[PDB]
């Protein structure tokens, strides 16, 4: 899914 | 140095796929589970794209067909509900998670009736009928196959467009190299190894374009519409 850069 | 390959990567392929089948059979059978808790930016995600593919319906000599559409790791069908159902005449899913299918049967409603086949598959297992699909839509899954299974999957695809057909890619991009998520089992691919991929697939760009109005603490996300 879309998510937060690590 | 960057890593170019899932095969710098990935430990071990039957785990990678594994350990992806688990995480998705268990998350909720919802918009904000495809989405990642970002349910939110449906709406703005699915405007986008349908300019995008507007863009390949113009009259003229190569006009994209709008018979039949294939919504590659649809979930639930948050797309084919919202993008693809409005636009074709038929759409077919696939996915390899057998409860989001179920799940779709209800989401998706009356106009629901004109889903065609529920194929219950992964993509590296996934062989589409040649000479079938006007679209093939390929969103937030590629990261779920490794380079050989994206760029093999991506040669079946192209053997499955109709005439004057498209593949579109749209997904998260990393900055730089390939980058794994170990908790959802997936890799984010900077643009150069996408493109690389597609290339080693036989297709080739028709455009490309950054999806705009994103958090910006998410990977970016584009989308390519490829023959
Ligand atoms: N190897 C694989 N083959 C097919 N589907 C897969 C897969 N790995 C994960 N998936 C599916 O990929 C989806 C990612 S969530 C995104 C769903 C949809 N593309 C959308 O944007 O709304 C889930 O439905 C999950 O079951």
């Amino acid at each position: 899914p879309p998510k937060r850069i690590a | 140095v960057p890593r170019g390959s899932t095969s710098e990567v990935i430990e071990d392929e039957k785990q990678f796929y594994s350990k992806a089948k688990t995480y998705w059979k268990q998350i909720p059978p919802t918009v904000d589970g495809m989405l990642g808790g970002y349910g939110h930016i449906s709406s703005i995600d699915i405007n986008s794209s349908r300019k995008f593919l507007q863009r390949f319906l113009r009259e003229g000599p190569n006009k994209t067909g709008t018979s039949c559409a294939l919504d590659c790791g649809a979930g639930i069908g948050r797309i084919t509900k919202r993008l693809l159902l409005p636009l074709f005449r038929e759409v077919d899913m696939v996915d390899i998670t057998e409860d989001f299918l179920v799940q779709a049967k209800t989401y998706l409603g009356e106009e629901g009736k004109r889903v065609r086949n529920y194929f219950c598959c992964g993509l590296q297992d996934f062989t589409p009928e040649p000479d079938s699909y006007d679209v093939i839509w390929i969103q937030w899954v590629i990261g779920h196959l490794t380079d050989q299974h994206l760029a093999e999957f991506l040669r079946r695809c192209k053997g499955s467009l109709r005439p004057n057909g498209i593949i579109v890619i749209k997904d998260n991009m990393a900055q730089e190299g390939v980058i794994l998520d170990d908790v959802d089992s997936s890799v984010c691919r900077d643009l150069d190894v996408v493109r690389r991929i597609i290339c080693s697939a036989g297709l080739s760009l028709l455009a490309e374009e950054r999806q705009e109005n994103l958090p910006d603490e998410i990977y970016h996300v584009y989308s390519f519409a490829l023959r």
